[PDB]
RNA sequence: AUCGAAUCGCCACCUACAAGACUGGAGCUUGCUCCCUCGAAGGCGCCAAGUAUAUUCAUGAUCACAAGACA
RNA sequence: UUACGUCCCUCUCCAAACGAGAGAACAUGCAUGGGCUGGCAUGAGCGGCAUGCUUCUCCGGUGGGGCUCGCGUCCCGAGGCGCUGAACCUUGAGGCCUGAAAAUUCAUGCUCAGGGACACU
RNA sequence: GUGGGAUUGUGAAGGGAUCUCGCAGGUAUCGUGAGGGAAGUAUGGGGUAGUACGAGAGGAACUCCCAUGCCGUGCCUCUAGUUUCUGGGGUUUGUCGAACGGCAAGUGCCCCGAAGCCAUCGCACGGUGGUUCUCGGCUGAACGCCUCUAAGCCAGAAGCCAAUCCCAAGACCAGAUGCCCACU
RNA sequence: CGACGUCGCUUUUUGAUCCUUCGAUGUCGGCUCUUCCUAACCUAGCGCCGCAGAAGACGCUAAGGGUUGGAUUGUUCACCCACUGACAGGGAACGUGAGCUGGGUUUAGACCGUCGUGAGACAGGUUGGUUUUACCCUACUUAGCUGGAAAUUGCGAGAAAAAGAUUAUCCGUGCAAAGCGGACGUCGGGUCGCUUGGGCCUGGCGAGCGGUGGGUAGUACAUGGUACGCUCAUCACC
RNA sequence: UUAAUGAGAUUCCCUCUGUCCCGAGUUACUAUCUAGCGAAACGACAGUCAAGGGAACGGACUUGAAGGGCUAAGCGGGGA
RNA sequence: GAUGUGGCCUGGAGGUUAGGACGAAGCUUAUGGCGUGAGCCUAAGAUGGACCGGCCUCUAGUGCAGAUCUUGGUUGGCGUAGCAAAGAUCUAACGGAGAUAUACUCAACAUGCAACGUUGGAUACUGGAGCGGGGAAGGAUUUCGUGCCAACGGCACUCGUA
RNA sequence: AAGUUUGAAAAGCACUUUGGAAAGAGAGUGAAAUAGAACCUGAAGUCGUGACAAAGACAAUGGAAGUACCUCCAUUUCAAC
């Protein structure tokens, strides 16, 4: 990033207190915009008002129109050193049109990706029931979804200045995917 | 010695080089010509390509086989929310060209705007503008801003606004783009003080397509092509493919010049960048300036057909999504692929010829499926043909009872 | 701020224009006569702010990039 | 030599041999699911005067042959019918919907101080 | 002046001296257009018209209208082509005991097949003024008349030049701007 | 149009010559592809006719554009069929073989005719017969980085700029006019030298033009996100 | 002269087709980028053109016209 | 092409005269001086370590830029062409220096990558005219065990017919 | 093909430290280690490095004249000389 939005540059104080700053001003300008249109469409009569359909979060199904998605999401905080998650993989949708030979090798460096990605680690190990799945239709028949047990863990050898994580990955077997979200599992 | 036989040479050498354009938005190289009898009025419009269709209607062309006939014909459509004029420019003539006299900025510009002087918006300090807003509305801002205004009506003889996209009323989800798009947009028409008062008068407001082109009228397109990277010259210019026999390769020009000059002549085809090249398009005519679904939602339903559609086709237009705004309906292709923004400008081609002047009314306008073979208009009449499935039976029976 | 430099005519009167078979002006006789500011000067600047009653100049020792130069 | 800022890592694909480009910069951004659109053409399994299917009580409910058991039943049998326009696939080098309206027109999950280098004798 | 470095061949640790360099520009847009490239071209039908002309036989053209060939620049709505979305089905031999699920036959093979790419095999678009040639004229002397020419003018070719179109400041733009910094 | 004569041009034919190349410049034709020439076939204009019209002859300016599909032949060439507005002639190492092709020509095998006693010969016929290399430099085609006007330096100063106490000492308007319209004040301190109510920095109060943030009302614009009124707090001009 | 036979030479016909009209899409392996490894041919000096003369076909010479530097992938005009 | 040169230079011999451990030969040079020139001489070596200079005469395998010259070494091309037939490998554990290898900041990703031998799984290949099991010719210790990774097996190795 | 021609003598680098090792960094021997091992002397060519000189594109080199800057070179002069 900028020199002057480092981490190292500002210090914690710093940047914790700018980014509180920022958010409290994003919450007082939605707060302005929401007064408005809400004294805006009382006034409103009821011709006008059915013009200006979906403009004061009324309608359903809809989406918050004062700010962004992500800010609403609520923040749980650091998530523990050891966590499990089951999520399932589109993997047809990464191998289309991939050289037959190499689809069973490359699903395998292709779920490795998606999960050092999810869980911040390069230490992804496959465990056999994982392997065996990918690979039971042979070097070209994989299937092209994969339901999957993540486990991280934490191991780090003596003297190593920054702490070691791992992940484990292994088959979930499924009857089917319809209706399969990711999970936070114990 | 002679060429046995003569053909014309491959390729336009007019077109040349051949090489990536240096901007991927289309940009108007000139303006049509002014006529200072005519009320000031904009040159030019920016849009963003959705996808295409085509359309049913009657063409009024006497001696023709078709007058009086249905035609089909395929469309284009542009999506074009309004535009927003944040700038007015002034140019003056000199004897090496033309050049910038000031540039009058709104007193307020819009976040859009600003993201494009940027490459990190968002964890950038985001100061841009903010010494100039401080700087005018006082007197010493004050004057400096009529000095500007004075300047060029005493010696600008071109005034150009300017005027930027707006990405967040264009709801795409598939542009990816947050900052606007900018361009200069030229006022035709009218004295010089009488475009300085409309583009004073346009200060910090939005335009609208309708308020630069008509329905019927045509106007010139300005767009950079599809991409395709490397070429051979066989796609790339058109030569012809050698005969199997050929040892080394077919897909070849044989001959790439003679002994002397003892020099490959820059009129011999080769090999390189094909595509993404700016060009500028004449006499697309317009056949529907459509306003706002959330506005009117009938969009696609004419006179003779009467069911209730709107301009996007079931599923989507592929790619690109639902168009929310105002859009533009082009006869016929415009150079670029979906999602690129380009330029509708005011034609600088005489548009006297009855092809040209003729009055375009449409009868029908295609909504189905750009997904494989299309067979329905409606999702109305895809379900009044299927009927209930086994999904919407489980869906009623499932509300019916353990819902209510 | 390195930096010592080469350049040696200033202007708020030239710094507007046009014509050289003819632009100082007339006459008729049309190449001569007459009238005029008399058709051959952009203004200053060159050591007393002005043409006089004056006034410190050295030894930087007889040439040497003027050893100074904001007119 | 301080700030604005730029680039690398990351993500996206209107770009693309590599550079370069367009973008993004906690962003429905990405992930999975749901619905839509479309493709194929009726999955596995079980059953045929019900106990199954369909409709609100009326409907529908095979097969050339062959085999046991004192007429009947009960067994073999390609194919056929029913549940079943079902099952599966549907964005990926990269379709649509979380911003028009809808006897469904979208949900949930992940991020928790972004890191690095320049800018700066 | 100020800041950072270097004096590296037979020692170490210290002081001078002398050299070399930095000391104001960065970063982001909108434009200018010198120069160079340069593109549209050709036919047919209708109408004029069985007209002008001609004893007859025969028999035209322009304004205007509609198409087409060649070429050029794109585009993928349609139609067609292409499938390793090995998408969904069928089907052969072998094979995991059968069924299911498949798998092997370097995509087993057959049918259909989205997206993408793509065909004058599909669709869209392809414009404005001047300078002159040849030539025909006006005025008009040389040479009282005459004469397009001798001085002057007019009209004027698919040539030529510019506009439009493509690249575009080593064409070094004292063109206009947005944020810092430097000077002040 | 042009006999008898006569004067030239051209190098798209052959010949004459032997200057270059024999420690090698790949030798026919076709395919492909670009460009040039004009002695102009079509296309744009224009004269002239033994030019009524139609169809044509001849000539002028003009090379921008165009100039084909096939049968036989290795053929260039030739001839025929067919289309067409037209099917003009040429050059570019008799353009073009590390571009192809290899039918021909020009090895070694073999057959025939003629010739020779013979081995063998024949611009006579016949059939079969390896077509190698680019990763270098330029050229061209695209694709990146990046200095630079004393075209790297000089400090070597030139604006398709403004128009004044020598650009300083305000801002508009006007013709480089005549004029006309405006400008935040006040009370102190400190420092330096055209002496002119001097320049500069800085403090305390009170205004004004503003920026930002909060509160609050109507309204506009595509309708989530900006603007405008009023009111507070703060910063800047100061 | 000759049935049968022939990777022998020739002509036509049916069938067939991307041989062609006229090109398009797909696949594996390359090229392309990376890690490791790592050559040869060739190499006077060098390497922008036009005309002119010249051993009569110049990258050097005469006179003009160009030419900021360094790079990646191609390409076969020249380097007789 | 000829000839001349108290013209230059090299190895050796006969004479003569000198130098050298306080540094001979050889080697190095922005070390200068001298000569029209071949060359000579001095200076420095933070070069070298034992021979050697001048002059007269004698003598010869006596002076190099190039003979597609000989031998040895180097070198641009160049980290370039390439290392693409015989389809294909994946996973965990163990073994190993071959790692999970970090100034400050900082929770892990964005700062130790890549590649291994064995065993167990998985996927596939050879398909009995076999990358199956034995012989001749030829080879001659390549056979076996343990150790070992310098060089070699055109990548790699902890493996090997090293 | 190939002189093992290190040194007078192996006195052939103990020991410490980093490294799996090779080796590196120290320390020692010796008059000398740039005499460290098939090692005397160590040329040319080519290459790396630090310092400096600059330099558009005239391929480079070369000739003749100056000039700018540098110079561990030579020589002369320093008092009425
Ligand atoms: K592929
Ligand atoms: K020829
Ligand atoms: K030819
Ligand atoms: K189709
Ligand atoms: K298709
Ligand atoms: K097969
Ligand atoms: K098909
Ligand atoms: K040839
Ligand atoms: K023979
Ligand atoms: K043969
Ligand atoms: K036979
Ligand atoms: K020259
Ligand atoms: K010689
Ligand atoms: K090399
Ligand atoms: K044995
Ligand atoms: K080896
Ligand atoms: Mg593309
Ligand atoms: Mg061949
Ligand atoms: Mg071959
Ligand atoms: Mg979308
Ligand atoms: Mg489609
Ligand atoms: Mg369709
Ligand atoms: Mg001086
Ligand atoms: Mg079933
Ligand atoms: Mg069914
Ligand atoms: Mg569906
Ligand atoms: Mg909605
Ligand atoms: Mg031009
Ligand atoms: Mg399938
Ligand atoms: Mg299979
Ligand atoms: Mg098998
Ligand atoms: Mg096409
Ligand atoms: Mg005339
Ligand atoms: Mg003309
Ligand atoms: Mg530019
Ligand atoms: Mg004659
Ligand atoms: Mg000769
Ligand atoms: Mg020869
Ligand atoms: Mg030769
Ligand atoms: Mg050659
Ligand atoms: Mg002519
Ligand atoms: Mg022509
Ligand atoms: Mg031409
Ligand atoms: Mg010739
Ligand atoms: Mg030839
Ligand atoms: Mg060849
Ligand atoms: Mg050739
Ligand atoms: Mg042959
Ligand atoms: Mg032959
Ligand atoms: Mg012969
Ligand atoms: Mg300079
Ligand atoms: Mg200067
Ligand atoms: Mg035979
Ligand atoms: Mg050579
Ligand atoms: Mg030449
Ligand atoms: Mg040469
Ligand atoms: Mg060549
Ligand atoms: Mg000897
Ligand atoms: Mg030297
Ligand atoms: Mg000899
Ligand atoms: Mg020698
Ligand atoms: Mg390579
Ligand atoms: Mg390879
Ligand atoms: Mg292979
Ligand atoms: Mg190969
Ligand atoms: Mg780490
Ligand atoms: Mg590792
Ligand atoms: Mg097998
Ligand atoms: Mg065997
Ligand atoms: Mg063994
Ligand atoms: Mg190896
Ligand atoms: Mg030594
Ligand atoms: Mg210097
Ligand atoms: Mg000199
Ligand atoms: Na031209
Ligand atoms: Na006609
Ligand atoms: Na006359
Ligand atoms: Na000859
Ligand atoms: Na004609
Ligand atoms: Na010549
Ligand atoms: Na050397
Ligand atoms: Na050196």
């Amino acid at each position: 990033t900028r020199a002057g939005m480092k981490g190292k540059v500002l210090g914690k104080e710093k940047k914790a207190a700018i980014i509180d700053a920022r958010k409290k001003a994003a919450e007082s300008r939605k707060n302005r915009d929401d007064k408005r249109w809400k004294r805006v469409l009382a006034n409103m009569d009821e011709e006008k008002r059915k013009k200006f359909h979906g403009v004061g979060n009324t309608a359903k199904n809809s989406r918050v129109r004062g700010a962004t998605r992500a800010s609403l999401l609520k923040r749980t905080g650091r998530k523990p050193d050891a966590v499990s998650m089951e999520a399932t993989i589109h993997l047809s949708k990464l191998l289309k049109k991939k050289t037959f030979s190499k689809r069973a090798p490359l699903a395998i460096k292709r779920i490795k990706a998606f999960v050092g990605r999810l869980m911040k680690t390069k230490d992804n190990r496959i465990d056999a029931s994982l392997n065996t799945y990918i690979w039971h239709k042979g070097v070209k028949g994989v299937p092209g979804r994969v339901r999957v047990l993540i486990q991280r863990k934490s191991e780090t050898t003596e003297g190593n200045k920054h702490k070691h994580f791992y992940t484990v990955i292994s088959n979930v077997p499924v009857a089917s995917f319809k209706g399969l979200t990711t999970k936070t599992v114990e | 010695s002679h060429c046995k036989f003569e053909h014309p040479r491959h390729g336009h050498l007019g077109f040349l080089p051949r090489k990536r354009s240096r901007q991927i938005r289309g940009r108007a190289r000139a303006f049509p010509k002014d006529d200072a009898t005519q009320k000031p009025h904009l040159t030019s419009f920016m849009v963003f390509k959705a996808g295409m269709t085509h359309i049913v209607r009657d063409v009024d062309r006497p001696g023709s086989k078709v007058n009086k006939k249905e035609v089909v014909e395929p469309v284009t459509i542009l999506e074009a929310p309004p535009m927003v004029i944040v700038g007015i420019v002034g140019y003056r003539q000199t004897p090496v060209g033309l050049k910038t006299i000031g540039t009058v900025w709104a007193h307020h510009t819009s976040v859009e705007f600003r993201r494009r002087y940027y490459k990190n918006w968002k964890q950038s300090a985001q100061l841009a503008f903010s010494r100039q807003k401080q700087f005018a509305n006082t007197k010493e801002g004050k004057v400096a801003e009529a000095r500007t205004l004075n300047a060029f009506a005493k010696k600008a003889s071109v005034i150009r606004v300017i005027a930027h996209t707006q990405l967040r009323k264009l709801r795409n989800h598939r542009v990816g783009v947050k900052k606007a798009h900018v361009q200069e947009i030229q006022v035709n028409g009218g004295s010089v003080a009488a475009k300085i008062a409309l583009a004073k008068s346009l200060l910090e407001k939005e335009v609208r397509v309708d308020s630069v082109f008509q329905q019927s009228e045509a106007c010139d397109v300005c767009s950079v092509t599809k991409g395709h990277g490397t070429e051979g010259v066989v796609k790339r210019w058109g030569v012809a493919c050698l005969p199997r026999k050929t040892h080394r390769g077919l897909r070849k020009v044989a001959c790439i010049g003679a002994w002397h000059p003892a020099r490959v002549m820059y009129t011999v085809a080769r090999a390189g960048q094909h595509g993404y090249h700016h060009r500028t398009q004449l006499n697309k005519k317009i056949y529907q300036i459509g306003r706002s679904v959330a506005v009117e939602p009938n969009q696609a339903t004419t006179t003779y057909d009467l069911t209730a559609k709107t301009i996007t086709p079931m599923g989507g237009f592929v790619g690109y999504g639902t168009v929310r705004n105002d859009y533009v309906m082009l006869k016929g292709s415009v150079s670029g692929p979906r999602r690129r923004v380009m330029t509708l400008r005011r034609p600088m081609a005489p548009q006297t010829s009855r092809q040209l002047k003729e009055k375009i009314v449409l009868k029908f306008i295609d909504t189905s499926s750009k997904i494989g073979h299309g067979r329905f208009q409606t999702k109305k009449e895809k379900n009044q043909w299927f009927g209930p499935l086994k999904k919407d039976r489980i869906r009623r029976e499932e509300r019916l009872r353990k819902e209510r």
